[PDB]
């Protein structure tokens, strides 16, 4: 007593990193997952900081979202130590971030992809050019398309997250490489 | 009422909502040290440790976790203590106030971040 808390994140849905704090202790960990209300497994894949369990990965296969999920952490000299958690997963999607960047004139059109995480998709938008000190960005609807001088030289990047309608997650995806113009 | 007190604000708020491994970590308290101390003083101080912090743990392996996440997590904390700790000092406008000789780091942020709002709520 006590045990670490566990961290998990779904990766735009294709796994799953499950971790937590190994470094504050004492001193390999086990961990066992099931989902409530459906129809307990072994992790089949250890991650390990410094030859001791840093975590667990799952597999897409193993990944359901709206369906409840249960871990458990286990001490195995002192098994009576252990803990559970449980954990709506469809509040840890943290997408990749944007990719395949593209922009034609027309009134200027910007465009990025995702892989089928287009629909449950939220999006903020940054540009500024040569002549801007601050970033100015502008939230974006699922369908991912912006709109809007040769002279001046323009910055556009990108993020998205997994919200509302999918789920409810909190955490924004890393900024898209950036995409240039002008000049 | 400068431009810099918003970003500071921004920095911090983007600083509190998501936690790192270092966040625990212990940093000098000047909040509760104060007497008769000016608010450059403060600002100073405060960057000083700040400046302190990622300058100590920006190497450290216990921040730097496994995951390509928890990697970039710490990267932007620390690139974004590095612009508090500019930011701050440009306010202060103070050659230098070493603190000398604790408090969790995301603690003294969220004290931090609560001045700079009172500041802003100001002007
Ligand atoms: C999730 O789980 C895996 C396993 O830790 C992470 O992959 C590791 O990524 C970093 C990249 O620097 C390195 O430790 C190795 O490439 C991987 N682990 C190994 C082989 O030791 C992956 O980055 C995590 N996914 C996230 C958090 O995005
Ligand atoms: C933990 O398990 C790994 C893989 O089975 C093994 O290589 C390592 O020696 C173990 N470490 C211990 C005993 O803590």
């Amino acid at each position: 007593l006590p045990l670490p808390e566990v961290q998990c994140f779904v990766f735009n849905v294709e796994y799953m990193n499950c971790t937590w704090q190994s470094s504050s202790e004492p001193q390999n960990l086990t961990l066992h997952y099931w989902y409530k209300n459906s129809d307990v497994q072994k992790c089949s894949h250890y991650l390990f900081s410094e030859e001791i369990t840093s975590g667990c990965q799952l597999q897409k296969k193993e990944i359901h979202l709206y369906q409840t999920f249960v871990v458990q952490l286990q001490d195995p000299r002192e098994p009576r130590r252990q803990a559970t958690q449980m954990l709506k997963l469809q509040n840890l999607v943290i997408p990749w971030a944007p990719e395949n960047l593209t922009l034609h004139k027309l009134q200027l059109e910007l465009n990025w992809n995702n892989r089928f995480l287009n629909h449950c998709l939220e999006h903020l938008v940054q540009y500024r050019t040569d002549w801007d000190h601050s970033w100015t960005e502008q939230s974006v609807d699922y369908r991912h398309k912006f709109s809007l001088d040769g002279q001046k030289r323009y910055t556009f990047r990108v993020r998205s997250r997994f919200n509302p309608l999918c789920g409810s997650a909190q955490h924004w995806s890393e900024w898209s490489h950036p995409i240039h113009w002008g000049s | 009422c400068d431009i810099t007190l918003q970003e500071i604000i921004k920095t911090l708020n983007s600083l509190t909502e998501q936690k790192t491994l270092c966040t625990e970590l212990t940093v000098t308290d000047i909040f509760a040290a104060s007497k008769n101390t000016t608010e450059k003083e403060t600002f100073c101080r405060a960057a000083t440790v700040l400046r302190q912090f990622y300058s100590h743990h920006e190497k450290d392996t216990r921040c730097l976790g496994a995951t390509a996440q928890q990697f970039h997590r710490h990267k932007q904390l620390i690139r974004f203590l590095k612009r508090l700790d500019r930011n701050l000092w440009g306010l202060a406008g103070l050659n230098s106030c070493p603190v000398k000789e604790q408090s969790t780091l995301e603690n003294f942020l969220e004290r931090l971040r609560v001045i700079m709002q009172s500041k802003w709520f100001k002007c």
